[PDB]
C-alpha cells in the first residue's frame, strides 16, 4: 500500500 | 454489556490509485488502535501525506475527509523501499489520533481528530446507503486500480529495465519499447481497464 | 423477480501470503464474469498454481478448495512483470468456468467445475458464521499479510540493490546486510508482525550506504 | 497480487  | 460505543463507519488513508485503505473498520467498539505499514509510490519520495478518510466507499473522494497531515523528510529511496507507519488509535472519548512514523529516520508527526468530527447520524445512513447502492460500481473500481496500479509497476519496471541493459537493447525494440510506454501510462490516467490491460500487453 | 439464483459464498484465488483473492464476491447473481490480472512472486518463476477457492475467510487454506492448475511456459522475467489473467466465469447452469492465461505468451490452461462443488447449504452456513466469529482474527491475518509480503518486498529489493553497488559496499555495511536479510527472511517464515517489522526495521536501519 |  503506496503513499503519494 | 447493556450498550457498546463503536466507530459509526469505517476509518482510513487515502492510497496509490485514489482508493482508501480502512485501518479501523466500521462498527469496531472504540478504545481500539490498529497500525499498517505503508511506503512511497515514487523513487526518491521525500514525503507522504497522510489524508485521513471516514466512508465505506473504494474511491477515497467519497468518504469523509476527517484531515491531512504531511511526514516528510524521508530518505532518497527507490520506490516501495520506504518504511512508513500510519497508526490510528480512538480513545474511549472516541478521539481520534492518527500518526505517521518513518520506521527508519524516526520522524513521525501527529493529527488529533475530536469526536465531534465526522459525519453526522444522517450521513452516517447515506454513507451506509450509497455504499450498498453502489457496491458494485465500487468493485469496477476496485478491479480498475488494482490493474492501474500494477500498469503503473509495469511502467517503471520496463523504464528501468531499459537502463539495465541499455546499448544492450537494438534500436527498433528499445524504440518499440519507449514508444507504447508512452501509450500506457496514458491508459493508467484513463479508467479503462480494458484499455490498461491491452497497453500492457502491448509491453 | 421471483427468484435469483446467486452465488452463497464467494469464490477466488489463493494468492502469496497464503491469503486468497475473491474474484466473485458472495451473493453475485450467477450468470457473471470477473477477470483480473496477476503476476508471479518470484524472478524467472516459469509457472503459476491457480487454487480455486469458496469461502469468507482470509486464509486460502481456511477455504473450499474447489480445485487447482498449472499455467507454466512462462518466459523467465523479473519478478512482478509476467502478466496472468485470471478469469472465473459463471453460467446460468451454476458452472464454473476458471482460466488463466498468459496476457503475452498466449498460453492459457483451464479447469471446469460443476455447481454440484463446493460448500453444501450447511457448510455455507458454518463457512458465513465462522467468518462473523473470527472477522478479527481474520483481521489480524490480513495486516500481517499485508507486511509479511511487504517484507518480502524489501528483502529481495534489498539483495538485488547489494549487486548494483558491490564493491561500492563497504564491508561492515555490506556485510552488517546480509546478516539482517538472513535475520529478515526468517521473520518472514513466522508470523509476528510486530518482529517482521522490527527486522525490517533493523534491514533499513544497516542498509543506508545506499539508501 | 502475486502468484507462486
Amino acid at each position: 500500500r503506496l503513499l503519494l | 454489556v447493556l450498550l457498546l460505543d463503536v466507530t459509526p463507519l469505517s476509518l482510513g488513508i487515502e492510497t496509490m490509485g485514489g482508493v482508501m485503505t480502512t485501518l479501523i473498520a466500521k462498527n469496531t467498539t472504540i478504545p481500539t488502535k490498529h497500525s499498517q505499514v505503508f511506503s512511497t509510490a515514487e523513487d526518491n519520495q521525500s514525503a507522504v501525506s497522510i489524508h485521513v478518510l471516514q466512508g465505506e466507499r473504494k474511491r477515497a473522494a467519497d468518504n469523509k475527509s476527517l484531515g491531512q497531515f504531511n511526514l516528510d523528510g524521508i530518505n532518497p529511496a527507490p520506490r516501495g523501499m520506504p518504511q512508513i507507519e500510519v497508526t490510528f488509535d480512538i480513545d474511549a472519548d472516541g478521539i481520534l489520533h492518527v500518526s505517521a512514523k518513518d520506521k527508519n529516520s524516526g520522524k513521525e508527526q501527529k493529527i488529533t481528530i475530536k469526536a465531534s468530527s465526522g459525519l453526522n447520524e444522517d450521513e452516517i445512513q447515506k454513507m451506509v446507503r450509497d455504499a450498498e447502492a453502489n457496491a458494485e460500481a465500487d468493485r469496477k473500481f476496485e478491479e480498475l486500480v488494482q490493474t492501474r496500479n500494477q500498469g503503473d509497476h509495469l511502467l517503471h519496471s520496463t523504464r528501468k529495465q531499459v537502463e539495465e541493459a541499455g546499448d544492450k537493447l537494438p534500436a527498433d525494440d528499445k524504440t518499440a519499447i519507449e514508444s507504447a510506454l508512452t501509450a500506457l501510462e496514458t491508459a493508467l490516467k484513463g479508467e479503462d481497464k480494458a484499455a490498461i490491460e491491452a497497453k500492457m500487453q502491448e509491453l
